Protein backbone atom coordinates (compact mmCIF):
# COMPACT_ATOMS: atom_id res chain seq x y z
CA UNK A 1 0.00 0.00 0.00
CA UNK A 2 0.98 3.64 0.07
CA UNK A 3 4.12 4.34 2.11
CA UNK A 4 5.84 1.13 1.10
CA UNK A 5 5.51 1.39 -2.67
CA UNK A 6 8.91 2.81 -3.64
CA UNK A 7 12.02 4.70 -2.59
CA UNK A 8 12.75 8.05 -4.21
CA UNK A 9 15.01 10.82 -3.04
CA UNK A 10 15.26 14.55 -3.49
CA UNK A 11 12.37 14.71 -5.95
CA UNK A 12 10.38 17.82 -5.06
CA UNK A 13 6.85 17.98 -6.42
CA UNK A 14 4.84 21.19 -6.66
CA UNK A 15 1.09 21.37 -7.33
CA UNK A 16 -1.96 23.63 -7.32
CA UNK A 17 -5.48 23.48 -5.94
CA UNK A 18 -8.13 22.59 -8.42
CA UNK A 19 -10.26 25.67 -7.78
CA UNK A 20 -7.22 27.90 -8.03
CA UNK A 21 -6.36 26.90 -11.59
CA UNK A 22 -8.28 27.31 -14.82
CA UNK A 23 -10.24 24.19 -15.69
CA UNK A 24 -9.20 24.04 -19.35
CA UNK A 25 -5.96 25.98 -19.58
CA UNK A 26 -5.26 26.59 -23.26
CA UNK A 27 -7.40 23.58 -24.09
CA UNK A 28 -7.65 24.21 -27.83
CA UNK A 29 -4.61 26.44 -27.65
CA UNK A 30 -2.18 23.55 -27.33
CA UNK A 31 -4.55 20.62 -27.44
CA UNK A 32 -4.80 20.84 -31.20
CA UNK A 33 -1.09 21.13 -31.71
CA UNK A 34 -0.49 18.21 -29.38
CA UNK A 35 -3.18 15.99 -30.85
CA UNK A 36 -1.63 16.71 -34.22
CA UNK A 37 1.83 16.11 -32.82
CA UNK A 38 0.60 12.79 -31.58
CA UNK A 39 -1.04 11.73 -34.83
CA UNK A 40 2.17 12.30 -36.80
CA UNK A 41 4.25 10.14 -34.47
CA UNK A 42 1.84 7.19 -34.82
CA UNK A 43 0.15 7.44 -38.25
CA UNK A 44 2.84 5.58 -40.22
CA UNK A 45 2.75 2.66 -37.79
CA UNK A 46 -1.05 2.52 -37.61
CA UNK A 47 -2.65 3.49 -40.97
CA UNK A 48 -1.05 1.42 -43.88
CA UNK A 49 -2.35 -1.96 -42.57
CA UNK A 50 -5.89 -0.58 -42.57
CA UNK A 51 -5.27 0.99 -45.99
CA UNK A 52 -4.39 -2.40 -47.45
CA UNK A 53 -7.39 -3.92 -45.62
CA UNK A 54 -9.54 -1.41 -47.53
CA UNK A 55 -7.85 -2.37 -50.82
CA UNK A 56 -8.25 -6.12 -50.13
CA UNK A 57 -11.91 -5.62 -49.14
CA UNK A 58 -12.73 -3.67 -52.28
CA UNK A 59 -10.72 -6.07 -54.37
CA UNK A 60 -12.54 -9.02 -52.92
CA UNK A 61 -15.89 -7.44 -53.56
CA UNK A 62 -15.13 -6.51 -57.15
CA UNK A 63 -13.38 -9.79 -57.85
CA UNK A 64 -16.35 -11.64 -56.44
CA UNK A 65 -18.68 -9.69 -58.68
CA UNK A 66 -16.61 -10.42 -61.75
CA UNK A 67 -16.59 -14.01 -60.64
CA UNK A 68 -20.37 -13.94 -60.53
CA UNK A 69 -20.69 -12.02 -63.79
CA UNK A 70 -21.66 -14.51 -66.50
CA UNK A 71 -18.92 -15.66 -68.85
CA UNK A 72 -20.00 -14.17 -72.15
CA UNK A 73 -17.89 -16.62 -74.12
CA UNK A 74 -19.58 -19.45 -72.28
CA UNK A 75 -23.06 -20.36 -73.49
CA UNK A 76 -22.25 -19.23 -77.03
CA UNK B 1 -3.23 45.93 38.42
CA UNK B 2 -0.71 45.29 35.62
CA UNK B 3 1.17 48.56 34.90
CA UNK B 4 0.25 50.25 31.64
CA UNK B 5 2.64 50.51 28.70
CA UNK B 6 3.34 54.19 28.09
CA UNK B 7 4.21 55.28 24.55
CA UNK B 8 5.80 58.55 23.42
CA UNK B 9 6.93 59.70 19.99
CA UNK B 10 9.97 61.67 18.94
CA UNK B 11 10.02 63.95 15.95
CA UNK B 12 11.75 61.18 14.06
CA UNK B 13 8.71 59.00 14.49
CA UNK B 14 10.59 56.51 16.63
CA UNK B 15 8.00 55.57 19.19
CA UNK B 16 9.77 55.09 22.50
CA UNK B 17 7.70 52.68 24.55
CA UNK B 18 8.46 51.42 28.03
CA UNK B 19 6.79 49.39 30.77
CA UNK B 20 8.47 49.85 34.13
CA UNK B 21 8.58 47.11 36.75
CA UNK B 22 10.45 46.26 39.94
CA UNK B 23 12.89 43.82 38.38
CA UNK B 24 16.31 45.44 38.35
CA UNK B 25 17.39 44.10 34.97
CA UNK B 26 15.85 45.34 31.75
CA UNK B 27 15.33 44.28 28.16
CA UNK B 28 15.81 47.30 25.89
CA UNK B 29 15.26 46.59 22.22
CA UNK B 30 14.74 48.22 18.84
CA UNK B 31 11.98 46.84 16.60
CA UNK B 32 12.07 47.70 12.89
CA UNK B 33 9.25 47.07 10.40
CA UNK B 34 11.61 45.46 7.90
CA UNK B 35 11.75 41.82 6.88
CA UNK B 36 11.88 39.51 3.87
CA UNK B 37 8.46 40.82 2.79
CA UNK B 38 10.02 44.18 1.95
CA UNK B 39 12.75 42.60 -0.19
CA UNK B 40 12.40 42.48 -3.97
CA UNK B 41 14.22 39.18 -4.88
CA UNK B 42 17.42 41.05 -5.77
CA UNK B 43 18.28 41.59 -2.08
CA UNK B 44 16.57 38.52 -0.59
CA UNK B 45 19.15 38.00 2.15
CA UNK B 46 19.94 41.62 2.98
CA UNK B 47 18.18 41.69 6.35
CA UNK B 48 19.73 38.40 7.49
CA UNK B 49 23.23 39.38 6.37
CA UNK B 50 22.89 42.82 7.98
CA UNK B 51 21.71 41.02 11.14
CA UNK B 52 25.00 39.12 11.00
CA UNK B 53 27.05 42.27 10.33
CA UNK B 54 25.35 44.47 12.94
CA UNK B 55 27.46 43.23 15.88
CA UNK B 56 30.85 43.26 14.14
CA UNK B 57 31.71 46.88 14.86
CA UNK B 58 30.53 50.42 14.14
CA UNK B 59 32.24 53.66 13.16
CA UNK B 60 32.50 54.92 16.75
CA UNK B 61 33.23 51.47 18.25
CA UNK B 62 35.41 49.67 15.67
CA UNK B 63 35.28 45.89 15.82
CA UNK B 64 35.24 43.64 18.87
CA UNK B 65 35.82 46.58 21.24
CA UNK B 66 32.08 47.17 20.75
CA UNK B 67 31.22 43.72 22.03
CA UNK B 68 33.88 44.17 24.71
CA UNK B 69 31.63 46.95 26.01
CA UNK B 70 28.63 44.64 26.16
CA UNK B 71 30.82 42.13 27.96
CA UNK B 72 32.01 44.79 30.41
CA UNK B 73 28.61 45.31 32.04
CA UNK B 74 27.75 41.62 31.66
CA UNK B 75 24.84 42.32 29.33
CA UNK B 76 23.39 39.93 26.76
CA UNK B 77 23.01 40.93 23.10
CA UNK B 78 20.49 39.24 20.81
CA UNK B 79 18.96 39.89 17.41
CA UNK B 80 16.41 38.15 15.23
CA UNK B 81 14.69 38.61 11.89
CA UNK B 82 11.29 37.42 10.67
CA UNK B 83 9.43 37.96 7.41
CA UNK B 84 8.04 41.28 8.70
CA UNK B 85 10.04 42.47 11.74
CA UNK B 86 13.67 42.81 12.82
CA UNK B 87 14.68 43.10 16.48
CA UNK B 88 17.93 44.07 18.22
CA UNK B 89 17.59 43.63 21.98
CA UNK B 90 19.85 43.81 25.04
CA UNK B 91 19.23 42.30 28.47
CA UNK B 92 21.14 44.29 31.08
CA UNK B 93 20.95 45.75 34.56
CA UNK B 94 18.89 48.84 35.33
CA UNK B 95 21.83 51.09 36.28
CA UNK B 96 23.49 50.38 32.91
CA UNK B 97 20.42 51.79 31.11
CA UNK B 98 22.12 54.79 29.32
CA UNK B 99 25.12 53.07 27.68
CA UNK B 100 22.94 50.16 26.47
CA UNK B 101 20.66 52.67 24.71
CA UNK B 102 23.75 54.32 23.22
CA UNK B 103 24.96 50.88 22.09
CA UNK B 104 21.60 50.24 20.43
CA UNK B 105 21.88 53.62 18.69
CA UNK B 106 25.15 52.55 17.06
CA UNK B 107 23.60 49.24 15.99
CA UNK B 108 20.82 51.01 14.13
CA UNK B 109 22.77 53.91 12.69
CA UNK B 110 26.46 54.64 12.30
CA UNK B 111 26.86 50.91 11.86
CA UNK B 112 29.92 49.88 9.89
CA UNK B 113 29.92 47.05 7.39
CA UNK B 114 33.48 45.87 6.85
CA UNK B 115 34.24 44.31 3.50
CA UNK B 116 36.51 41.88 5.27
CA UNK B 117 33.66 40.89 7.49
CA UNK B 118 31.30 40.64 4.55
CA UNK B 119 33.25 37.66 3.16
CA UNK B 120 33.52 36.03 6.60
CA UNK B 121 29.80 36.45 7.31
CA UNK B 122 29.02 35.17 3.80
CA UNK B 123 30.88 31.94 4.61
CA UNK B 124 29.05 31.79 7.92
CA UNK B 125 25.67 32.34 6.35
CA UNK B 126 26.40 30.14 3.37
CA UNK B 127 27.58 27.32 5.56
CA UNK B 128 24.71 27.62 7.99
CA UNK B 129 22.23 27.44 5.13
CA UNK B 130 24.18 24.55 3.69
CA UNK B 131 23.50 22.86 7.02
CA UNK B 132 20.19 24.56 7.78
CA UNK B 133 18.55 22.06 5.51
CA UNK B 134 19.14 19.72 8.43
CA UNK B 135 16.32 21.26 10.44
CA UNK B 136 13.29 19.66 8.93
CA UNK B 137 10.50 21.66 10.53
CA UNK B 138 12.22 24.81 9.22
CA UNK B 139 12.32 23.23 5.75
CA UNK B 140 8.64 22.28 6.00
CA UNK B 141 7.51 25.72 7.17
CA UNK B 142 9.58 27.40 4.43
CA UNK B 143 7.97 25.04 1.89
CA UNK B 144 4.53 25.89 3.30
CA UNK B 145 5.23 29.63 3.00
CA UNK B 146 6.52 29.20 -0.57
CA UNK B 147 3.60 27.12 -1.82
CA UNK B 148 1.01 29.20 0.05
CA UNK B 149 2.30 32.59 -1.09
CA UNK B 150 3.62 31.72 -4.61
CA UNK B 151 4.59 34.77 -6.64
CA UNK B 152 4.50 37.15 -3.66
CA UNK B 153 7.30 38.53 -1.44
CA UNK B 154 5.90 36.36 1.39
CA UNK B 155 7.07 33.13 -0.29
CA UNK B 156 10.75 34.00 -0.08
CA UNK B 157 12.64 32.97 3.04
CA UNK B 158 14.31 35.22 5.61
CA UNK B 159 17.74 33.76 4.81
CA UNK B 160 17.30 34.01 1.04
CA UNK B 161 18.69 31.70 -1.60
CA UNK B 162 22.37 30.88 -1.51
CA UNK B 163 22.57 32.74 -4.77
CA UNK B 164 21.83 36.12 -3.31
CA UNK B 165 23.91 35.41 -0.25
CA UNK B 166 26.99 35.01 -2.40
CA UNK B 167 25.99 37.91 -4.60
CA UNK B 168 25.70 40.73 -2.08
CA UNK B 169 27.72 43.87 -1.58
CA UNK B 170 28.16 46.67 0.90
CA UNK B 171 26.22 49.10 -1.23
CA UNK B 172 23.27 46.78 -1.53
CA UNK B 173 23.31 46.29 2.20
CA UNK B 174 23.74 49.99 2.62
CA UNK B 175 20.57 50.44 0.63
CA UNK B 176 18.52 48.02 2.67
CA UNK B 177 19.93 49.70 5.71
CA UNK B 178 19.20 53.19 4.43
CA UNK B 179 15.84 52.22 3.01
CA UNK B 180 14.21 50.01 5.59
CA UNK B 181 15.64 51.59 8.75
CA UNK B 182 13.47 54.71 8.83
CA UNK B 183 12.66 56.40 12.12
CA UNK B 184 8.79 56.30 11.80
CA UNK B 185 9.07 52.51 11.33
CA UNK B 186 11.04 52.04 14.55
CA UNK B 187 10.08 51.31 18.16
CA UNK B 188 12.45 51.62 21.12
CA UNK B 189 10.86 49.25 23.63
CA UNK B 190 11.93 48.86 27.26
CA UNK B 191 10.66 46.42 29.86
CA UNK B 192 11.54 46.02 33.54
CA UNK B 193 13.34 48.37 35.88
CA UNK B 194 13.32 51.44 33.62
CA UNK B 195 11.91 54.92 34.04
CA UNK B 196 10.01 56.20 31.01
CA UNK B 197 11.24 59.79 31.32
CA UNK B 198 14.89 58.73 31.53
CA UNK B 199 14.44 56.43 28.53
CA UNK B 200 12.73 59.24 26.59
CA UNK B 201 15.62 61.59 27.41
CA UNK B 202 18.13 58.96 26.28
CA UNK B 203 16.20 58.43 23.04
CA UNK B 204 16.21 62.20 22.51
CA UNK B 205 19.97 62.28 23.17
CA UNK B 206 20.87 59.36 20.92
CA UNK B 207 18.70 57.76 18.24
CA UNK B 208 17.24 61.18 17.51
CA UNK B 209 19.10 61.08 14.23
CA UNK B 210 17.40 58.16 12.52
CA UNK B 211 16.29 59.48 9.15
CA UNK B 212 12.65 60.17 8.46
CA UNK B 213 11.77 58.72 5.07
CA UNK B 214 -1.43 42.33 -2.82
CA UNK B 215 -0.74 39.58 -0.31
CA UNK B 216 -2.29 36.37 -1.62
CA UNK B 217 -2.73 32.84 -0.31
CA UNK B 218 -2.71 30.14 -2.96
CA UNK B 219 -4.14 26.76 -2.08
CA UNK B 220 -1.33 24.55 -3.27
CA UNK B 221 1.04 21.72 -2.38
CA UNK B 222 4.80 21.14 -2.28
CA UNK B 223 6.06 17.59 -1.69
CA UNK B 224 9.78 17.08 -1.09
CA UNK B 225 10.15 13.31 -1.14
CA UNK B 226 13.38 11.93 0.36
CA UNK B 227 12.88 8.38 1.63
CA UNK B 228 16.20 8.15 3.51
CA UNK B 229 14.97 10.39 6.34
CA UNK B 230 13.64 8.53 9.40
CA UNK B 231 10.67 10.81 10.10
CA UNK B 232 8.26 12.89 8.03
CA UNK B 233 7.17 16.46 8.77
CA UNK B 234 3.85 17.68 7.33
CA UNK B 235 2.31 21.15 7.70
CA UNK B 236 -1.24 22.00 6.59
CA UNK B 237 -2.49 25.58 6.80
CA UNK B 238 -5.26 27.88 5.60
CA UNK B 239 -5.29 31.66 5.22
CA UNK B 240 -5.19 33.61 8.46
CA UNK B 241 -6.99 36.89 9.13
CA UNK B 242 -4.06 39.17 9.99
CA UNK B 243 -2.86 41.17 12.95
CA UNK B 244 -5.70 43.68 13.28
CA UNK B 245 -8.65 41.29 12.94
CA UNK B 246 -9.98 40.46 16.45
CA UNK B 247 -11.26 36.94 15.63
CA UNK B 248 -7.59 35.88 15.84
CA UNK B 249 -8.34 35.66 19.58
CA UNK B 250 -11.18 33.24 18.84
CA UNK B 251 -8.90 31.30 16.49
CA UNK B 252 -6.32 31.12 19.28
CA UNK B 253 -8.99 29.53 21.49
CA UNK B 254 -9.59 27.03 18.68
CA UNK B 255 -5.88 26.21 18.66
CA UNK B 256 -6.09 25.79 22.44
CA UNK B 257 -8.77 23.16 21.86
CA UNK B 258 -6.46 21.18 19.58
CA UNK B 259 -3.26 21.96 21.44
CA UNK B 260 -1.54 10.40 16.83
CA UNK B 261 1.59 11.92 15.40
CA UNK B 262 4.72 11.94 17.51
CA UNK B 263 4.55 15.73 17.51
CA UNK B 264 1.49 17.84 16.79
CA UNK B 265 1.68 21.59 16.95
CA UNK B 266 -0.86 24.20 15.94
CA UNK B 267 0.18 27.61 14.67
CA UNK B 268 -1.46 30.95 13.90
CA UNK B 269 1.25 32.94 12.12
CA UNK B 270 0.08 36.49 11.42
CA UNK B 271 1.41 39.06 8.98
CA UNK B 272 -0.01 42.38 7.79
CA UNK B 273 -3.59 41.46 6.81
CA UNK B 274 -2.62 37.84 6.07
CA UNK B 275 -1.33 34.71 7.73
CA UNK B 276 -1.10 30.94 8.01
CA UNK B 277 -3.40 29.07 10.39
CA UNK B 278 -2.83 25.36 10.69
CA UNK B 279 -0.99 22.34 12.07
CA UNK B 280 2.45 20.76 11.73
CA UNK B 281 3.09 17.15 12.65
CA UNK B 282 6.16 14.95 12.39
CA UNK B 283 5.51 11.31 11.76
CA UNK B 284 6.56 7.88 10.61
CA UNK B 285 5.60 7.19 7.05
CA UNK B 286 3.10 4.40 7.79
CA UNK B 287 1.00 6.68 10.04
CA UNK B 288 0.85 9.88 7.95
CA UNK B 289 -2.55 9.50 6.24
CA UNK B 290 -4.23 8.48 9.51
CA UNK B 291 -2.82 11.57 11.19
CA UNK B 292 -4.16 13.78 8.43
CA UNK B 293 -7.58 12.15 8.72
CA UNK B 294 -7.52 12.60 12.47
CA UNK B 295 -6.51 16.22 12.21
CA UNK B 296 -9.10 17.15 9.59
CA UNK B 297 -11.84 15.57 11.68
CA UNK B 298 -10.94 17.78 14.63
CA UNK B 299 -11.12 20.89 12.46
CA UNK B 300 -14.53 19.91 11.15
CA UNK B 301 -15.68 19.16 14.68
CA UNK B 302 -14.66 22.70 15.62
CA UNK B 303 -16.66 23.90 12.63
CA UNK B 304 -19.75 21.89 13.50
CA UNK B 305 -19.91 20.49 17.02
CA UNK B 306 -18.12 22.83 19.41
CA UNK B 307 -19.41 22.56 22.99
CA UNK B 308 -19.09 24.96 25.90
CA UNK B 309 -16.73 22.82 28.00
CA UNK B 310 -13.94 22.63 25.41
CA UNK B 311 -14.41 26.34 24.70
CA UNK B 312 -13.97 27.07 28.43
CA UNK B 313 -10.87 24.85 28.48
CA UNK B 314 -9.44 26.66 25.45
CA UNK B 315 -10.14 30.05 27.05
CA UNK B 316 -8.33 28.97 30.23
CA UNK B 317 -5.39 27.64 28.18
CA UNK B 318 -5.21 30.94 26.26
CA UNK B 319 -5.42 33.12 29.34
CA UNK B 320 -2.76 31.19 31.16
CA UNK B 321 -0.65 31.21 28.04
CA UNK B 322 -0.60 34.91 27.29
CA UNK B 323 -0.07 35.61 30.94
CA UNK B 324 2.53 32.91 31.44
CA UNK B 325 4.27 34.56 28.57
CA UNK B 326 4.72 38.26 29.10
CA UNK B 327 6.38 37.26 32.38
CA UNK B 328 10.12 37.88 32.07
CA UNK B 329 11.43 41.23 30.94
CA UNK B 330 12.46 40.09 27.48
CA UNK B 331 9.24 38.35 26.65
CA UNK B 332 7.55 41.60 27.59
CA UNK B 333 9.77 44.04 25.71
CA UNK B 334 9.33 41.79 22.72
CA UNK B 335 5.56 42.20 23.12
CA UNK B 336 5.92 46.00 23.37
CA UNK B 337 7.96 46.12 20.16
CA UNK B 338 5.58 43.87 18.22
CA UNK B 339 2.51 45.68 19.58
CA UNK B 340 3.80 49.10 18.55
CA UNK B 341 4.86 47.78 15.14
CA UNK B 342 1.68 45.82 14.33
CA UNK B 343 -1.29 47.27 16.23
CA UNK B 344 0.23 50.72 16.68
CA UNK B 345 -0.47 50.45 20.42
CA UNK B 346 0.19 48.12 23.34
CA UNK B 347 -2.96 46.09 24.01
CA UNK B 348 -3.23 45.59 27.79
CA UNK B 349 -3.96 42.23 29.36
CA UNK B 350 -7.38 43.40 30.59
CA UNK B 351 -8.48 44.00 26.99
CA UNK B 352 -7.15 40.54 26.09
CA UNK B 353 -9.16 39.06 28.97
CA UNK B 354 -12.30 40.90 27.80
CA UNK B 355 -11.82 39.62 24.24
CA UNK B 356 -11.27 36.11 25.62
CA UNK B 357 -14.36 36.13 27.85
CA UNK B 358 -16.60 37.41 25.06
CA UNK B 359 -15.75 34.25 23.06
CA UNK B 360 -18.41 31.53 23.30
CA UNK B 361 -19.00 28.28 21.41
CA UNK B 362 -21.35 29.70 18.76
CA UNK B 363 -19.00 32.42 17.54
CA UNK B 364 -16.09 29.96 17.73
CA UNK B 365 -17.76 27.52 15.36
CA UNK B 366 -18.89 30.46 13.20
CA UNK B 367 -15.34 31.83 12.88
CA UNK B 368 -13.93 28.31 12.39
CA UNK B 369 -16.46 27.69 9.61
CA UNK B 370 -15.40 31.04 8.14
CA UNK B 371 -11.70 30.11 8.11
CA UNK B 372 -11.48 26.29 7.97
CA UNK B 373 -14.60 24.87 6.32
CA UNK B 374 -14.38 24.25 2.54
CA UNK B 375 -11.08 26.13 2.22
CA UNK B 376 -8.17 25.21 -0.02
CA UNK B 377 -5.14 24.46 2.18
CA UNK B 378 -1.41 24.77 1.59
CA UNK B 379 0.44 21.48 2.19
CA UNK B 380 4.19 21.10 2.71
CA UNK B 381 5.72 17.66 3.25
CA UNK B 382 9.31 16.55 3.72
CA UNK B 383 10.55 13.01 4.26
CA UNK B 384 8.97 9.63 3.45
CA UNK B 385 5.73 11.23 2.32
CA UNK B 386 4.40 8.75 -0.24
CA UNK B 387 1.41 7.81 1.94
CA UNK B 388 0.73 11.52 2.50
CA UNK B 389 -2.51 11.98 0.53
CA UNK B 390 -2.61 14.20 -2.51
CA UNK B 391 -4.61 17.37 -2.86
CA UNK B 392 -8.04 15.93 -3.71
CA UNK B 393 -8.16 13.77 -0.58
CA UNK B 394 -7.05 16.62 1.70
CA UNK B 395 -9.46 19.03 -0.03
CA UNK B 396 -12.28 16.51 0.40
CA UNK B 397 -11.28 16.13 4.04
CA UNK B 398 -11.70 19.90 4.40
CA UNK B 399 -15.50 19.36 4.51
CA UNK B 400 -18.06 16.79 5.64
CA UNK B 401 -20.93 15.34 3.60
CA UNK B 402 -23.05 15.29 6.78
CA UNK B 403 -22.05 18.90 7.55
C1 LIG C 1 -9.14 17.25 -30.80
C2 LIG C 1 -9.85 18.58 -30.60
C3 LIG C 1 -9.92 18.95 -29.13
C4 LIG C 1 -8.53 19.24 -28.61
O1 LIG C 1 -7.60 19.47 -29.37
O2 LIG C 1 -8.29 19.25 -27.18
C5 LIG C 1 -7.07 18.71 -26.68
C6 LIG C 1 -7.34 17.31 -26.14
C7 LIG C 1 -6.02 16.58 -25.98
O3 LIG C 1 -5.30 17.17 -24.91
P1 LIG C 1 -3.88 16.56 -24.49
O4 LIG C 1 -3.12 17.60 -23.71
O5 LIG C 1 -3.28 15.92 -25.72
O6 LIG C 1 -4.30 15.38 -23.48
C8 LIG C 1 -4.93 15.66 -22.23
C9 LIG C 1 -6.42 15.38 -22.37
O7 LIG C 1 -7.06 16.50 -23.00
C10 LIG C 1 -7.05 15.16 -21.01
O8 LIG C 1 -8.40 14.75 -21.20
P2 LIG C 1 -8.71 13.33 -21.88
O9 LIG C 1 -9.16 13.56 -23.30
O10 LIG C 1 -7.56 12.39 -21.59
O11 LIG C 1 -9.98 12.83 -21.03
C11 LIG C 1 -10.05 11.50 -20.53
C12 LIG C 1 -10.86 10.66 -21.51
C13 LIG C 1 -11.16 9.30 -20.91
O12 LIG C 1 -11.83 8.53 -21.91
C14 LIG C 1 -12.64 7.39 -21.53
O13 LIG C 1 -13.13 7.34 -20.42
C15 LIG C 1 -12.84 6.26 -22.52
C16 LIG C 1 -13.73 5.19 -21.92
C17 LIG C 1 -13.82 4.01 -22.88
C18 LIG C 1 -14.30 4.48 -24.25
C19 LIG C 1 -15.73 5.00 -24.17
C20 LIG C 1 -16.69 3.89 -23.76
C21 LIG C 1 -17.36 3.24 -24.97
C22 LIG C 1 -16.34 2.59 -25.90
C23 LIG C 1 -17.03 1.99 -27.12
C24 LIG C 1 -16.00 1.45 -28.11
O14 LIG C 1 -12.08 11.34 -21.78
C25 LIG C 1 -12.21 11.63 -23.19
O15 LIG C 1 -11.70 10.88 -24.00
C26 LIG C 1 -12.96 12.86 -23.65
C27 LIG C 1 -14.33 12.91 -22.98
C28 LIG C 1 -15.16 14.05 -23.56
C29 LIG C 1 -16.56 14.05 -22.96
C30 LIG C 1 -17.46 15.04 -23.69
C31 LIG C 1 -16.90 16.45 -23.58
C32 LIG C 1 -17.78 17.45 -24.30
O16 LIG C 1 -8.18 16.60 -27.05
C33 LIG C 1 -9.13 15.77 -26.33
O17 LIG C 1 -9.23 15.89 -25.12
C34 LIG C 1 -9.97 14.76 -27.07
C35 LIG C 1 -11.06 14.22 -26.16
C36 LIG C 1 -12.12 15.27 -25.89
C37 LIG C 1 -12.72 15.78 -27.20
Amino acid sequence: EFGNLARIRHVISYSLSPFEQRAFPSYFSKGIPNVLRRTRERILRVAPPFVVVYLIYTWGNQEFEQSKRKNPAMYE
Amino acid sequence: SVPETQVSILDNGLRVASEQSSHATCTVGVWIDAGSRYETEKNNGAGYFLEHLAFKGTKNRPGNALEKEVESIGAHLNAYSTREHTAYLIKALSKDLPKVVELLADIVQNSSLEDSQIEKERDVILREMQENDASMQNVVFDYLHATAFQGTPLAQAVEGPSENVRRLSRTDLTDYLNRHYKAPRMVLAAAGGVEHQQLLDLAQKHLSSVSRVPCRFTGSEIRHRDDALPLAHVAIAVEGPGWANPDNVTLQVANAIIGLCQSFQTFNISYSDTGLLGAHFVCDAMSIDDMVFFLQGQWMRLCTSATESEVTRGKNILRNALVSHLDGTTPVCEDIGRSLLTYGRRIPLAEWESRIQEVDAQMLRDICSKYFYDQCPAVAGYGPIEQLPDYNRIRSGMFWLRF
